[PDB]
């Protein structure tokens, strides 16, 4: 994935931002694959 | 006759020689990205 | 009172007010009360969620690979698969324990925690 | 019923029509040498 | 036998027509089902993106 | 157009188009239900139902069967009434108002009656 | 695939659905992995496995 930057109480991250980012990116890709599959099913119908 | 057939099958080639014995435009390619609320570094 | 939303990938499961949200993030247990600070956390692989409401019974949810996001007004729980208390079966959950597959054992543990058998 | 005979994910009305038509078709059947008095036919059709 | 063959083909084409019309209506309903599923998946995707 | 004029042709063709569309949507309505159709299709269906009801008429041969006598509708009045119906100027009226009547006056009277 | 060939990259193929399987089997292009039987009503389980 690429990176896009936008100019514009800070959030609390547990345990730290890096671990959550690592554990969430694969989840994001799984979500995108699921959305692609749903769109494919609708288009097929 | 069966023995002769089985023997002859050893020396027979199939058509493939197998044994008988037994550009998308990059712009159209959409890119997944991560939205980030930061100034362009 | 704070708005708890159990939202799954395949569908938004549950939404409503509650008085207290207990769960277990990676580091350890956590309890969320109305004006808790903004927070983003990852639930433990075999996590459970207890939503205590006003004038209603506790809502026990077995969560698979979820996340937690406390916002200025609402608490959002993300879940690959969240199963409500009435929907668990003791047999299958208890059987899934000690299985060779780690995800299956984690899901069974989450069901057991939701039931209360621990 | 003959309109819907080609079809279950239908409207409740369509499903009811299909089931009712199946029952009516089964009702109109009759064995040989078995004529019914008009009142019996009225009751069966009822 | 030309007429008999044509009549058989007419019956066959009628059966195919009925089946295709039924399948078209079923697919019409399935499109709504699939769109409903996409809508149901929308909020989780948006919030996880956030 | 060469015989009945341009306006008669235009109104008749509009009526035919609306009725054809409604006939096409009828199977979807019957099987998958009206709710499946879009709002545009729903309003077109309502319009077509009203038009086809208004195509009916209280005939003079029907008096022997029903108390009301028959009605005659001048061609111009029929053309203008169906033009307005296609435009969608009587959808707010109920469907039953369009059964077995003559011109626009009967339509209005049956509108107050219901 | 042609675009990747332009970039000097050999595509590595994964497939969902039987029809693509038949297509690539006819073309003899290898399929590293394949999941089938849910294209009608995919669930998050299948998407999770694929991802």
């Amino acid at each position: 994935m690429e990176v896009e930057y936008v100019g514009e109480t800070l959030y609390s991250f547990e345990p730290d931002p890096e671990t959550l980012f690592d554990a969430l990116l694969p989840r994001y890709i799984a979500t995108r694959v699921y959305a692609a599959l749903l769109e494919a099913a609708a288009s097929e119908s | 006759l069966v023995s002769v057939i089985n023997e002859f099958k050893k020396g027979f080639q199939a058509s493939d020689g197998s044994s008988v014995v037994v550009a998308l435009d990059p712009e159209d390619l959409e890119k997944e990205s991560v939205k980030v609320r930061k100034p362009a570094p | 009172d704070l708005n708890v939303e159990i939202v799954a990938v395949e569908r938004e499961l549950w939404s409503g007010p509650a008085t207290f949200v207990f769960t277990r993030t990676t580091a350890g247990e956590i309890g969320i009360l109305p004006r808790h600070i903004p927070l983003v956390a990852q639930l433990v692989d075999d996590a459970m969620v207890r939503v205590e409401r006003e004038g209603e019974d506790d809502l026990r949810i077995a969560v698979d690979g979820g996340f937690l996001s406390v916002t200025e007004e609402t608490v959002r729980i993300l879940v690959e698969n969240a199963q409500f208390e009435s929907e668990i079966d003791a047999d299958a959950a208890k059987e899934d324990a000690a299985s060779d597959d780690e995800r299956t054992a984690a899901w069974g543990r989450a069901r057991l925690r939701a039931l209360g058998q621990i | 019923y003959r309109e819907l005979e080609a079809f279950s994910d239908l409207d409740a009305a369509s499903k009811a029509q299909l089931d009712r038509g199946a029952r009516l078709v089964e009702l109109l059947k009759q064995p040989q040498y078995s004529p019914l008095a008009v009142e019996e036919q009225v009751v069966a059709i009822f | 036998a030309t007429l008999r063959e044509l009549r058989g083909r007419i019956r066959s084409a009628g059966s195919i027509k009925k089946i295709t019309k039924a399948q078209e209506l079923i697919a019409t309903s399935r499109i709504a089902k699939a769109q409903a599923r996409v809508e149901a998946a929308r909020p989780y995707a948006a919030e996880i993106t956030n | 157009p060469a015989i009945v004029g341009d306006e008669h042709y235009r109104v008749a063709q509009e009526v035919i188009r609306i009725l054809q569309r409604y006939k096409d949507l009828q199977d979807i309505i019957a099987i998958l239900g009206i709710d499946e159709l879009s709002e545009e299709d729903k309003q077109l269906v309502n319009r077509a139902r009203r038009i086809e009801r208004f195509l009916s008429q209280n005939m003079m041969a029907a008096e022997q069967f029903t108390g009301q006598p028959g009605s005659t509708v001048p061609l111009k009045e029929t053309i203008e009434a169906f033009d307005k119906l296609t435009k969608g100027e009587f959808d707010h009226l109920p469907e039953q108002a369009f059964f077995l009547i003559g011109g626009l006056d009967d339509l209005a009277k049956k509108a107050e009656s219901l | 695939f042609s675009l990747l060939r332009d970039e000097g990259k050999d595509p590595v193929l994964y497939v969902v659905g039987r029809k693509a399987l038949g297509y690539f089997s006819f073309r003899q292009r290898t399929v590293v992995e394949s999941w089938t039987g849910f294209s009608e009503r995919p669930t998050y389980e299948n998407a999770r496995e694929i991802a």
